[PDB]
């Protein structure tokens, strides 16, 4: 996790997609080590407010893949 | 593993070996043969078969199946 | 394998049961006169002709 | 995810030219199923439908895995 | 007489096998069925079995049911199948005789003269064969003691045709050994011969203690055989054979020290190697 | 339906040594057989053993079948405690390769026709050299299936891949009319140590002496060779290192079969001396 704990969706994910060789349907259960490298800012009322975050870094070291 | 795969090598280096003619080395671990039976050959040499030794036009066994020098 | 490579009375190796042809061997030469081509020098020189 | 699901279509789109195989097939299927992972968006599914319907067996099965 | 028998692993693995099914279909001490092979000389060549039918009462000793007709028409099938195959003897999977080998030796006489029972055990052992062969020999005893119809042993061994052991040698690949003396190897087959020569001393030591306490009779034979082999022990402090092996212990000595001090300088050239390839490569990656 | 390349057959240990002493006894004549096994769900297919059939002259084919003495002896296997179906047929084809011809097709369609999951497995004896046991299973494929475009048989996952099919199967029809089926053989415990009793040896041999005069004439044969290699290392050495290998590794193989023979001898006889007496 991002605190340090072990994240048991996703290890259990990763073994059972490396499960694969024998049965490609289990190959999906991948999806479950899939974690959104997401930062989400919620305020008292539980929802989600336009907050403007900030990172000093160029606009290139984590960028999205352009179209090619 | 190693003992395994040089006894593999001695083994195909076996009896029952056909006897033909090495006419020529054509490169390397490779050369031509005519075998007894009648027909020529392009085969394969084993390794260490003392290449020095190995004068065209020369006695040689081959393998049954695959007509290797060996 | 380039056709081109491939000149008439050439020898070539083919494969077992598919006779595909997969290397150009050196020319055929019968063997009286290819063991008449001088491989080792003799050890004569022009020192050891006098006159 | 929804909000920012940068997908990128044309190499899915150029893998699945290329694919000859049920198994390049159903790589293909997953490989969508990844990339779409948790974005709730089957646009390619919903696009080659003759594709998808190429399936058979147990293809359909991972199919509808991909789905889930 | 039969001297030798040489038992096949295509035996071994369907005696096995048949132990195996009637023990899963069903609980039985032993399992019986017939023996074919052929002659050359002396030596029986057992390379073929068939189970046959048979359960007997364990607690009468002496009711049996084995099935002649079977007998019979499995081989006569396998003669079919197979002709230079005819019945040679029998065999039951069990680690001890019975009262009942004698009489089912007798019926599979009928059938082969010279039959001989294979004791083929199931468990596997780590010293001997798994095989012990007996031939019915009923003679007045020379020795003046009552004589009764017995078994006597056979010598026995395994061997195997070629396309058997082009499979088993494929069967054992996975834990096979080296077909060559690799010095651990070689030390390993000298203890383990140090361990079956123990067990073999101990089974005797065993015998000698049942045979004077009273429970077992004195076998002349075996009494016998025991005073040649301690007629046979050597005698190693005696001088003029401590000088030889001596002698011969310095020669192996000096044998090993040459090969040692060679191979020293050879790893001192292998270093030597290394280090001038070590200081050009660094130099190189200085410049 | 399809069955998948993931399929197995299980070729027991005896199925495969009655296999191959039958190709071996009655070459080269095509011997052929029953497989006495099960198929128990899917993906397995258990030859427990097999059953020859009697040489009847006419090749192999259905001809050759014999089913009254097939009849026979099914009925008498199962009274001694055998109760297998028949899961397809085995038969050799001695030296010329391991696949199928035209009358095999057609038994092997016959015997799907019976049950459409028998395998029919070839053995090569005469290839079947110690230490490479050319054998392969087979089963056909429908007509149907192959021009309607779809795959002989379906992939679900990578086991029965793995598998480099033959040249000669290929130009033969590997997969124009059948297919290779991946062979498992189980091998139990108790069976591989009744195998290894083959050729494992006697406490004799190990606690054996080697005759003395022959030992002395290998050692001094062998360090006579190590000299003529030192002398060759020698000059090796001078010359690489004099204008800046065959010689140094044929020293060190004599090396190590002097060190090794001559040390098994001396424990050998150190072991002899001190428990014989
Ligand atoms: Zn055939």
């Amino acid at each position: 996790s991002r605190t340090g704990h072990t994240h048991m969706p996703s290890v259990v994910g990763v073994l059972v997609f490396t499960q694969f060789w024998f049965w490609f349907p289990l190959s999906h259960f991948l999806s479950l080590a899939y974690t959104p490298t997401c930062v989400i800012g919620l305020n008292k009322d539980l929802k989600m407010p336009k907050v403007q975050y900030k990172s000093n870094c160029k606009p290139s070291t984590f960028a999205y893949p352009a179209p090619l | 593993e190693f003992l395994h795969a040089q006894e593999e090598v001695k083994r195909i280096q076996s009896i029952p070996l056909v006897i033909g003619q090495f006419l020529e080395a054509v490169d390397q671990n490779t050369a031509i043969v005519g075998s007894t039976t009648g027909s020529n050959y392009y085969v394969r040499i084993l390794s260490t078969i003392d290449r020095e030794l190995l004068k065209p036009n020369a006695s040689v066994a081959l393998h049954k199946h695959s007509n290797a020098l060996v | 394998i380039d056709i081109n490579d491939v000149t008439p009375n050439c020898r070539v190796a083919l494969r077992n049961d598919s006779y595909t042809l997969h290397k150009i061997l050196p020319n055929k030469v019968d063997p009286l006169v290819s063991l008449m081509m001088v491989e080792k020098v003799p050890d004569s020189t022009y020192e050891m002709i006098g006159g | 995810l929804i909000r920012n699901n940068n997908t990128d279509l044309m190499i899915l789109k150029n893998t699945k030219d290329a694919v000859r195989n049920s198994v390049c097939h159903t790589a293909t299927v997953i490989a969508n199923s990844f990339m779409h992972c948790g974005t709730t968006s089957d646009q390619f599914l919903r696009d080659n439908l003759e594709w998808l319907a190429r399936a058979t067996n147990w293809a359909k099965f991972t199919a509808t895995a991909s789905l889930g | 007489a039969v001297q030798k028998v040489v038992v096949h692993p295509l035996v071994l693995l369907s005696v096995v096998d048949h132990f195996n099914r009637i023990g899963k279909v069903g609980n039985q001490k032993r399992v019986v069925g017939v023996l074919l092979g052929s002659w050359q000389k002396k030596v029986l060549d057992v390379s073929n079995s068939f189970a046959v039918p048979f359960d007997e009462d364990d607690k009468d000793d002496s009711v049996w049911f084995l099935d002649h007709d079977y007998l019979e028409n499995m081989y006569g099938m396998f003669k079919k199948v197979n002709a230079r195959e005819r019945i040679v003897g029998w065999y039951h999977t069990g680690p001890k005789l019975h009262k009942n080998d004698i009489a089912i030796n007798e019926l599979m006489k009928r059938y082969c003269p010279n039959s001989v029972l294979v004791i083929i055990d199931v468990k596997p052992k780590d010293l001997g064969l798994p095989t012990e062969a007996y031939i019915s020999v009923e003679e007045v005893h020379d020795d003046g003691t009552p004589t009764s119809k017995t078994f006597e042993h056979v010598t026995s061994e395994i061997g195997a045709e070629e396309a058997e052991e082009v499979g088993v040698e494929h069967l054992l690949r996975d834990i096979k050994d080296t077909t060559v003396g690799t010095l651990s190897q070689r030390i390993t087959n000298q203890v383990h011969g140090l361990k079956g020569l123990n067990s073999k001393l101990l089974d005797i030591r065993s015998y000698l203690e049942k045979v004077a306490t009273g429970k077992l009779p004195i076998n002349h034979q075996i009494i016998y055989q025991l005073q040649d082999v301690f007629n046979l022990l050597p005698d190693v402090s005696l001088q003029e054979f401590v000088k030889a092996f001596y002698l011969k212990t310095n020669d192996q000595m000096v044998v090993v020290y040459l090969a040692s001090l060679i191979r020293s300088v050879v790893a001192l050239h292998n270093l030597i190697n290394n280090k001038i390839a070590n200081r050009d490569a660094e130099k190189k990656e200085g410049q | 339906p399809a069955v998948d390349t993931a399929e197995q057959v299980y070729i027991s240990s005896l199925a495969l040594l009655k296999m191959l002493k039958h190709g071996r006894a009655g070459v080269p004549m095509e011997v052929m057989g029953l497989m006495l096994g099960e198929f128990v769900d899917d993906y397995t297919v258990r030859v427990i053993d097999v059953f020859a059939m009697p040489q009847s002259g006419t090749g192999v084919s259905v001809e050759a079948v014999d089913p009254v003495f097939q009849a026979k002896m099914l009925d008498m296997l199962k009274q001694t405690g055998r109760p297998e179906m028949v899961v397809g047929w085995y038969h050799s084809h001695p030296g010329f390769g391991c696949w199928l011809s035209g009358v095999d097709i057609n038994t092997q369609q016959s015997f799907e026709a019976l049950s459409e999951r028998a395998v029919a497995v070839v053995v090569d004896p005469i290839q079947s050299v110690k230490g490479k046991v050319v054998i392969d299973a087979f089963r056909l494929i429908n007509a149907n299936m192959m021009v309607l475009g779809h795959e002989p048989r379906q992939t679900t996952s990578n086991l029965g891949h793995l598998n480099k099919p033959s040249i000669q199967a290929l130009i033969h029809g590997l997969n124009r009319h059948y297919y290779s089926i991946t062979i498992n053989y189980r091998k139990n415990e108790l069976e591989q140590k009744m195998l290894l009793n083959l050729h494992k040896k006697s406490w004799m041999e190990g606690l054996t002496l080697q005759d003395y005069s022959e030992h002395c004439k290998h050692n001094e044969s062998v360090v006579k060779e190590m000299l003529e290699l030192a002398k060759n290392y020698n000059k090796a050495v001078e010359e690489e290192d004099k204008m800046t290998q065959d010689p140094k590794r044929h020293l060190e193989e004599h090396v190590d079969v002097l060190m090794t023979s001559n040390i098994v001898q001396c424990l050998a006889a150190m072991l002899d001396t001190v428990v014989f007496k």
